[PDB]
């Protein structure tokens, strides 16, 4: 009731930080993709050249000395997966920062939170800018198909199908960002990281962080069944995704060479 | 050695 009253403002102060942290969010995302903008509609990758015609106007500016190389498709595409994922660790870090008591945790505690958190949010997100054809990118610019994606050479082609095959069923639950930065909140604070060095805190918040989290579910989606618990096993799902994926990785730091991989990303990946 | 995620963590806006 009181306790209840909080709760809501908790959820709101959430969706508040998230909309200033994440230029594009699901509604925003969702607008594109069903064709209901006015604003440019994105440019369509959907075979090599496409990606030739459409790359140098949508790629970012900075990733490489003169923005032309002799680099494969697969690894030129793989490096620009790698910049989103790098401005996506940064966009969640401010977003955790704004979460009531994140920033009085013990700071290692923080880093840890982040390491171990950030890509499991980077799932649940890009899922935001998928269907089941493919996913928006360069901030909606572009759109790049999932058979294109799938086409790659065999290494790089299997890395984005898990994470479409996540994405269809994640999208059937019909959340919204009000939903999400919740969920997302919930699922940085967790108390079961490795090397935590003092769990009760965060776990505390997270009790919190689940409970305005039921409660958001309960009054925006009153007729899912069950799409609490749904959303708990989401949670486990995401692990066991990003557990494949750092799989993935392992094979090509063994079969690939020359592969420039970002500090950021380096030491998320470490252990 | 240095961590960059604790860099972004300190940076105020
Ligand atoms: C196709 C895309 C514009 C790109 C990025 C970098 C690159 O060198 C060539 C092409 C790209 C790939 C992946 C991505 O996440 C965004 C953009
Ligand atoms: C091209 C590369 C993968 C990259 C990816 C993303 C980025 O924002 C900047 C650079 C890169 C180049 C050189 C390097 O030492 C690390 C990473």
């Amino acid at each position: 009731g009181p306790e209840s009253a909080d709760l809501r403002a908790l959820a709101k102060h959430l969706y508040d930080s998230y909309i200033k942290s994440f230029p594009l969010t699901k509604a925003k995302a969702r607008a594109i993709l069903t064709g209901k903008t006015t604003d440019k509609s994105p440019f369509v990758i959907y075979d090599m050249n496409s990606l030739m015609m459409g790359e140098d106007k949508i790629k970012f500016k900075h990733i490489t000395p003169l923005q032309e190389q002799s680099k494969e498709v697969a690894i030129r595409i793989f490096q620009g997966c790698q910049f989103r994922s790098v401005e996506a660790v940064q966009e969640i870090t401010e977003y955790a920062k704004s979460i009531p008591g994140f920033v009085n945790l013990d700071l290692n505690d923080q880093v840890t939170l982040l390491k171990y958190g950030v890509h499991e949010i980077i799932y649940t997100m890009l899922a935001s800018l998928m269907n089941k054809d493919g996913v928006l990118i360069s901030e909606g610019q572009g759109f790049m198909t999932r058979e294109f994606l799938k086409s790659l050479r065999k290494p790089f082609g299997d890395f984005m199908e898990p994470k479409f095959e996540f994405a269809v069923k994640f999208n059937a639950l019909e959340l919204d960002d009000s939903d999400l930065a919740i969920f997302i909140a919930v699922i940085i604070l967790s108390g079961d990281r490795p090397g935590l060095l003092n769990v009760k805190p965060i776990e505390d918040i997270q009790d919190n962080l689940l409970q305005a989290l039921e409660l958001q579910l309960k009054l925006n989606h009153p007729e899912s069944s069950q799409l609490f618990a749904k959303l708990l096993q989401k949670m486990t799902d995401l692990r066991q995704i990003v557990t494949e994926h750092v799989q993935l990785l392992q094979v090509i730091k063994k079969t690939e060479t020359d592969m420039s991989l970002h500090p950021l990303l380096q030491e998320i990946y470490k252990d | 050695e240095p961590s960059l995620l604790k860099k972004l963590l300190l940076a105020p806006a």
